[PDB]
């Protein structure tokens, strides 16, 4: 269980 | 291990982060030292501040200003990232 995110 | 300073741009630090929404889990072998589980970069927008600063994707994030995030889940490190205003030191396993 991942998650991606743009900073 | 390298140490790397991003300075937030118009269209941020330019990069993102992916990894395990959850705390803890096995260690593992990156170039002959043991770490538990490392979020990472998935991807670096060209031109932008990560992309200038030499972030590459894969790098593996080990650091984030200071304080190490082995084990951490995604949000703590997207905190830890956005807790500058400006500037954001990374200490990256490429």
């Amino acid at each position: 269980e991942d998650q991606e995110t743009a900073v | 291990p390298r140490v790397v300073r991003i300075v937030k741009s118009e269209s941020g630090y330019g990069f993102n982060v992916r990894g395990q929404v959850s705390e803890g889990g096995q260690l593992r072998s990156i170039n002959g030292e043991l770490y538990a589980p490392l979020q990472h970069v998935s991807a670096v927008l060209p031109g932008g501040a990560a992309d200038r600063a030499g972030v590459r994707k894969g790098d593996r994030i080990l650091e984030v200003n200071g304080v190490n995030v082995e084990g951490a889940t995604h949000k703590q490190v997207v905190d830890l990232i956005r807790a500058g205003e400006k500037e954001l030191i990374l200490t990256v396993l490429s």
